[PDB]
DNA sequence: AAAGGACGAAACACCGTGCTCGCTTCGGAAGCACATATACTAAAATTGGAA
DNA sequence: TTCCAATTTTAGTATATGTGCTTCCGAAGCGAGCACGGTGTTTCGTCCTTT
RNA sequence: CUCGCUUCGG
């Protein structure tokens, strides 16, 4: 007849687990796929355009404009991903270091990790100790770089292995052909007597024949680590369960949720208030676009590259805004906030509205003597307290109480301002309807959000806070005056 | 940790959060069980 | 003839179909020739140096067939059988000839035969995977799946 | 809000976190950081461990496994940056008990 | 190798099961490993991990090794279970090189993994009785001498023998035996003096225990690059030179090992000798033939040495690499047209050469050789180079030259081709899972003819199969049995790029 | 510069080359008949372990008739470490 | 002074393109501070060679 | 055959370029908001020549 | 509204 399923659980989160999604989970997750540049439609409605940046199936960010995906309003939608396609595979930049760490640890030609057996299994053998710690994990990702970069021979496919470095921003170079003093290997001359047809129609190749090492491009760096084997995946210490090489080079964008990026319809003109982050994703559609153009029409490879690494740099300012190694030339122009930005800092999500946020049922008031009240009361202002309330929930005690507040209503001081009932949810703003109904209606359970009374226990506290007594609770008691008043034996505490 | 307790918005298990209360309900652990007569 | 001319570029537009029309005829001749050459089977040597053509004479004979009225030099058949090598359908020898009716390279001839591939096509541009396109967003559970490919359904179906 | 000309109320700043930390009052300090400013309730899908709508997980495509959740609104928008920046967080959630 | 490992599994799964795959991906996934963790780890009972190893150790599929404190760990031979999928190519290559005998022969060793030459030879001739009719017995004598001839020509090979316990460290029982392999006694029979006729499946102490058989697929892997190699010199010049090629290849398939960059050189009168005499060739015609191979610009043969008059040596590396190059060429001439396969060789013989250049010597217009070097790009089957003027390494003040590294893109094409093959085993279950349904009822309805075939079988139930509804179904069991057969030979037929680009890849290494 | 798009590009972007047909013979058909046979023969074989069928609802004096006999395969505990004995 | 056909201009959308007309061009660092990796350099050890 | 001399190899060990930080509220207000360069199209007003 | 900048208060 009826399927029993359960209504709710006390789910409590234990922990969480940090990783890092594929390509194909990025499409997985996304529901539209962001493909037109601009954001608002010709017309003088201006709708947000669709399959563009901007589109409501993204969630909402205008109290009028419900989300498309879940039919709910600005207050209930939570929002919802969307994922745009690069046509040329870019660096991670937060994850590029740990690129370049990988790409010393591994071979450049077979993708096997640069260990011997016996180091394998010694290894092998030390991380499968239970308890392991992060600490740990720094430690012995420390160890087994430095052990790898000891060696400079494969002992799998016995190609030469050079040193890799960072030169100039997000190019890697990995110094394949090193100048030898002594006696030159032969595959270092092959590759230099290579040059033959390329010297015969461009002289200037000889002079620069040197310096010639391998440029590790974000798609030669994204086809070795799709073929790195899964059981050296644990000896780079990173998680199998979490994440894959191959997912550190980024080919798809996940564009956040509209929540993320609120818009403004600033209608006193013809235009809108929008965050950084999607103009930053504009501007990254449209390389996109003009990659694709360029590669249809037959563009040069000086303006290809250009192109792409023009793209690299957009990725990484949208990722972090604030980076050191960019060209004088392609310095952006503006600041803009980047997910960096947004996290760290002053007024960032930690700091800002994460460790410490606004309250509501709150005051601040300048403060006044009273030696005449006792050290554990404080006097509160009767306009004060008429607006903080507390909900006080209907009892068989205070019933004959709660009945007389209700009565009062919003206006004379011991009263109330919201009547919540227990069945239906629906507040009852006081100020309209016959009151004394109801207070005669006032069934147990139901929620009574009186006016701050004498006795109720408050938090007191001045802003600069030094030490714990800083913020004290004490009892209210409310005056007619305007400030807030206590015993000046409790200053000393307060400063 | 405190901190992380405090972004997941769950109580912190320093200070009143060390201990678990139990309510002393009129109860009886372990009830008789109904015999079973086809077993 | 660098910066401006050219015998395939007419009116500053290049000929794709002069090209491919000397490509078809270039190769046609070459391939009669090997024909010809392994039906005489006199003796292997014999055989392999009657297959070899000489630039000269595959120009000679691109001349006599006349297809556009521009004069064809000697080095642009030989850029045209150099781009049917590229091809992977003519191979070219160079031989030691001091003088001759050719005496194009000092004591060096240039000679070119049809020859066939080494193999024919591989086994994996036989399944659809091996052309796809989209191979890299293919994915078990995805809305690009095996399961429900185009390409295979479209590749049984025919 | 911030400014008493924009309505805004009082803030909670980290010495003041720091202080009922000190004072050892988790309940105060859950009710005034989580309860009274930001608090919100969010579907997880405790399969994938992502974060799904109105009882749906588009991830996996199904719904037995969604559970709502309790959390405050400034974590949840920290956990969708994180998800924009590639640094997914997966939730292992499990019953209070 | 996360597509090695999708392939693995699907191969374990179709060929083992469930619970044995399971553990077979782990053991790929993971690497050496104890028991206790691999059970702990799995999530399965202790009992079913012992079944899952002992039964992939049966077919070779992993090996066991002692270390430390005498634990026993567990490792998988990737490559192995990926060679399980040549199975049929085995199959078909030993009954065209022998009898059926043969056949069924590398058919039971294939299907057992280990056994032993008694089981072997019992198990063919019960299969054979099959084969023939009219009372006719199958003797285990010629089943004997099929064995041996396979034997000797190191198709079958004795599985590694445990030493003698009481000789070898007599006391404690060690964890595991520690197999050893001992080549004197590798393709040594044992002499069997027991012979018997098969049964005819009426259904109505053993001499060579101890001595196990497997089937050498380093042996097979060699006949088919010998294969290869003569079918592309076929193609090249001509059958002739086929026939000397594979005569001289068959001389050197004793005398050399299976890796090495030349073979045993050879001198022109032992091939002329060695050759079957249904050619009528004389002396100088095989030294005209081995001296014009030794100028072809594929370098298939070499003169290296003059001695005993025209002493050549057979250069399988060099060969190696020429066949990986035509797959190359064969898979972007067939993914992206003639032009961009033009492209494609152009840049091969330049090892590095510009745009300007490219345009020049293809004779193709402009904005098309460019958006053909973009795509070959997009797909890595080239590398730029990346000349730098400056360590800067802007664009602007930098030559890019393209170059085409074989061995990069090989090992490309073979992860695609392991992808490629994984996708149509993945499609092939899909179509059987989804119409199982009416595989099931067709499996009942001709069932009805199939039981009550004989005895008790009256006429009446041949005009009632048909009447059911599955006679409309018919057009869909025909599609997807078509599609089921079509699949599995493209399947088979990848296998073959698969082996090429493989060999090329495994002959580059040096393994120091 | 590059035009607009109002709709995401097709799923399966189509291509004007298609796949060679696949190479046909005596030799090629033998082999997809014979894996066929090894895909039907080697899930009967004893080596392809089933998952245990379990929770029996009750049982009954028809177990016996319907009771699945199928003969195992011995292995050789000498070769094999002994920890995988029954 | 009241006309009206054609011409000219001027003011607002519009797309190619990227906030600077032309390609340049400065200064200052803000301080206290723990990382880095480069380049060096240096010694010590091992192997080749005179006696 | 073996003591000295030379070369290499790696390792360690000092500076010097990078990145990273720098009190807690609170309150007003003033600015200014992405653009602008030139190009085209449309609309409107008036230099003569006409009642 | 967002952002920055200043001036305050303490
Ligand atoms: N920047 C600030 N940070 C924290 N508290 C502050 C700050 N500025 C002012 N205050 C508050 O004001 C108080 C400072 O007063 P204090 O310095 O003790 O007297 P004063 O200002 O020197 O007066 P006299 O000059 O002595 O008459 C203490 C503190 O709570
Ligand atoms: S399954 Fe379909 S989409 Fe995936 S690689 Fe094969 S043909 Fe392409
Ligand atoms: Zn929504
Ligand atoms: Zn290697
Ligand atoms: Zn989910």
């Amino acid at each position: 007849k009826e399927q029993f399923r359960e209504t709710d659980v006390a789910k409590k989160i234990s922990h969480i687990c940090f990783g890092m999604k594929s390509p194909e989970e990025m499409r997985q997750q996304a529901h539209i796929q962001v493909v037109s540049k601009n954001l608002y439609s010709q017309d003088n409605q201006h709708a947000p355009l669709l399959y563009g940046v901007l589109d409501h199936r993204m969630g909402t960010s205008e109290k009028d404009r419900p989300c498309e995906t879940c039919g709910k309003n600005l207050a209930d939608c939570l929002g919802h991903y969307g994922y745009i396609d690069l046509e040329l595979p870019c660096f991670h930049v937060g994850y590029f270091r740990a690129v370049i760490g990988i790409l010393q640890m591994i071979c450049k030609t077979c993708c096997h990790i640069m260990l011997s057996q016996e180091e394998k299994k010694q290894f092998l053998d030390y991380l499968k100790r239970p308890g392991l710690t992060y600490l740990q994990k720094r430690g012995l990702k420390k160890k087994i770089s430095d052990k790898c970069r000891k060696k400079n021979i494969c002992h799998h496919c016995g190609a030469f292995n050079g040193t890799v470095k960072k030169c100039g921003l997000l190019k890697i170079i990995h110094e394949k052909y090193k100048t030898n003093k002594k006696v030159v290997d032969p595959i270092v001359s092959n590759f230099l007597q290579s040059f033959e047809t390329a010297i015969e129609h461009n002289k200037e190749v000889e002079p620069l024949l040197g310096r010639a090492q391998e440029n590790l491009n974000p798609l030669v760096v994204l086809n070795l680590f799709k073929r790195i084997p899964a059981e050296d995946v644990p000896l780079l210490l990173m998680n199998p369960e979490a994440g894959k090489p191959s997912d550190l080079i980024l080919t798809r964008l996940l564009v956040p949720p509209l929540c993320i990026r609120p818009s403004v319809v600033s209608d006193l003109k013809s235009g809108t208030n929008e965050d950084d982050l999607t103009m930053k994703l504009t501007e990254i559609i449209f390389l996109n676009d003009v990659i694709k153009k360029h590669r249809i029409s037959g563009a040069k490879t000086q303006m290809i590259m250009e192109d792409w690494d023009f793209l690299q740099l957009q990725c990484a300012l949208y990722i972090n805004s604030e980076l050191s190694g960019i060209p004088l030339n392609m310095a952006p122009k503006k600041w803009t906030r980047g997910f960096v930005q947004r996290l760290k800092g002053k007024q960032g999500r930690f700091r800002g509205n994460l460790s410490g946020k606004r309250v509501d049922f709150s005051g601040r008031t300048v403060i006044s003597p009273d030696p005449n009240l006792r050290i554990d009361e404080v006097a509160v202002p009767v306009h004060v307290a008429k607006i903080l309330t507390f909900p006080e929930k209907v009892n068989k005690a205070n019933i004959n109480f709660l009945r007389k507040l209700v009565q009062n209503g919003p206006e004379v001081h011991p009263g109330a301002n919201f009547i919540q009932q227990r069945h239906t949810q629906m507040k009852r703003f006081l100020k309209y309807g016959n009151r004394e109904k109801m207070a005669q209606e006032l069934k147990y359970g139901d929620i009574v959000e009186r006016h701050l009374i004498d006795g109720d226990v408050v938090l007191f506290n001045r802003q600069p806070s030094l030490h714990k007594l800083s913020i004290m609770a004490h009892l209210a008691r409310v005056k007619p005056h305007r400030t807030f008043r206590f015993n000046e034996c409790v200053c000393t505490p307060y400063n | 940790g405190v901190s992380e307790c405090i972004i997941m918005g769950i109580p912190m298990n320093i200070g009143t959060g060390l201990f678990k209360l139990l309510h002393k309900a009129d109860r009886d652990p372990n009830p008789p069980k109904r015999p079973l007569i086809f077993d | 003839r660098s910066v401006t001319g050219g015998a395939w570029y007419s009116d500053q537009d290049f000929e794709s179909e002069f090209v491919e029309v000397l490509n078809q005829q270039c190769f046609k001749f070459l391939q009669s020739k090997a024909e010809t050459a392994r039906e005489s089977k006199q003796n292997p040597m014999i055989q392999r140096n009657s297959s070899f053509a000489s630039s000269h004479e595959v120009w000679k004979y691109i001349c006599e067939l006349g297809i556009s009225k521009v004069e064809l030099s000697m080095e642009d058949i030989e850029t045209i059988l150099n781009t049917l090598i590229y091809d992977g359908k003519v191979e070219m020898t160079i031989i030691a000839a001091k003088e001759g009716t050719v005496g194009s390279v000092d004591g060096h001839m240039k000679l070119y035969r049809a020859v066939n591939p080494i193999i024919p096509p591989t086994g994996l541009v036989r399944a659809p995977c091996g052309l796809c396109p989209v191979f890299d967003d293919c994915h078990e559970g995805g809305e690009i799946s095996p399961s429900n490919c185009i390409y295979m359904t479209e590749w049984l179906e025919f | 809000t911030e400014g008493r000309s924009r309505d805004g109320g009082l803030r909670l700043g980290e010495m003041e976190r720091d202080c009922l930390i000190g004072y050892g009052a988790s309940m105060l300090l859950l009710e005034r950081l989580m309860i009274s400013s930001d608090a919100f309730e969010v579907d997880v899908c405790g399969q994938c461990g992502l974060l799904g709508y109105s009882g749906w997980c588009h991830y996996c495509k199904s719904s037995c496994h969604v559970s709502s959740l309790r959390i405050p609104y400034a974590c949840k928008l920290l956990f969708q940056e994180l998800q924009s920046m590639n640094i997914i967080p997966r939730l292992k959630l499990s019953k209070y008990n | 190798t996360q597509a090695e490992i999708k392939l693995c599994s699907l191969l374990l799964q179709e060929h083992f099961g469930e619970i044995v795959e399971k553990i077979g991906v782990h053991l790929i996934r993971t690497g050496s490993q104890p028991l206790r963790v691999i059970a702990h780890d799995t999530g399965t009972s202790l009992d079913q991990v012992k079944k899952a190893l002992c039964v992939l150790v049966q077919h070779n599929l992993v090996s066991y090794q002692v270390h430390k404190r005498g634990v026993v760990e567990y490792e998988a031979q990737c490559s192995r279970v990926l060679r399980m999928l040549r199975y049929p190519r085995y199959i078909y290559t030993t009954k065209t090189l022998y009898s059926d005998t043969g056949e069924l022969i590398v058919e039971e060793l294939l299907l057992n993994g280990k056994l032993t030459m008694s089981a072997v030879v019992k198990k063919v001739a019960d299969r054979l009785t099959e084969t023939m009719e009219d009372g006719k017995t199958m003797d285990y004598a010629e089943v004997s001498n099929t064995f041996v001839r396979l034997a000797d020509t190191h198709f079958v090979q004795r599985c590694p023998s445990v030493p003698t316990t009481e000789n070898s460290d007599p006391g404690p029982p060690p964890p595991a035996p520690t197999l050893v392999i001992n080549e004197k006694d590798m393709y040594l029979v044992p002499k069997l003096s027991l012979i018997g006729k098969g049964k005819r499946r009426r259904s109505s102490p053993i001499p060579d225990d101890g001595i196990y058989w497997q089937a050498n697929l380093d042996r097979f892997h060699q006949h088919f690059r010998d294969q290869a190699i003569v079918s592309a010199v076929a193609n090249r010049m001509d059958q002739t030179s086929s026939e000397i090629v594979r005569t001289m290849l068959r001389m050197s398939e004793i005398t050399t090992s299976s890796s090495a960059p030349f073979t045993q050189p050879l001198s022109s009168n032992e091939i002329f000798r060695s050759l079957p005499v249904g050619y009528n060739i004389s002396k100088q015609v095989l030294d005209q033939y081995l001296t014009l191979l030794a100028d072809d610009p594929l370098e298939f043969v070499g003169k290296s040495g003059d001695s005993g008059g025209g002493m050549y040596v057979i250069n399988l590396h060099k060969a190696l690499a020429s066949l990986a190059t035509a797959t190359l060429e064969s898979v972007v001439q067939e993914r992206f047209g003639s032009r961009c396969a033009r492209i494609f060789r152009l840049v091969l013989q330049k090892k590095h050469i510009e745009q300007k250049q490219v345009e020049d010597f293809a004779m193709i217009p402009a904005k098309e050789a460019k958006d053909m070097l973009y795509k070959m790009l997009s797909e890595n089957f080239m590398s730029l180079q990346e000349i730098p003027k400056t360590p800067d390494h802007a664009p602007s003040r930098t030559f890019y030259l393209y170059t085409v590294n074989i061995l990069s893109a090989a090992r490309m094409l073979l992860h695609r081709c392991y992808k490629s093959i994984a996708n149509l085993i993945e499609r092939r279950q899909f179509e059987t899972k989804e119409n199982k349904r009416l595989l099931e009822k067709s499996q009942r309805v001709e069932a009805i003819i199939a039981s009550m075939q004989a005895t008790g079988a009256e006429e009446a139930q041949l005009q009632e199969i048909e009447e059911m509804i599955t006679a409309p179904e018919r057009q869909q069991l025909e599609t997807l049995k078509r599609n089921v057969n079509k699949l599995d030979a493209s399947e088979i037929q990848v296998d073959e790029t698969i082996f090429l680009l493989e060999s090329y890849i495994e002959c580059t290494m040096k393994r120091q | 510069l590059p035009d607009v798009v109002l709709k995401p590009p097709p799923l399966f972007p189509d291509t004007d080359y298609k796949p060679v047909p696949l190479k046909t013979g005596e030799g090629e058909e033998y082999m997809l008949a014979l894996k066929q046979e090894l895909r039907e023969t080697m899930k009967r074989m004893p080596y392809f372990i089933e998952t245990p069928e379990e929770r029996q609802d009750i049982e009954r004096y028809s177990k016996r008739y319907m009771k699945v006999y199928k003969e195992e395969w011995i292995p050789d505990w000498r070769r094999l470490p002994r920890e995988m004995m029954p």
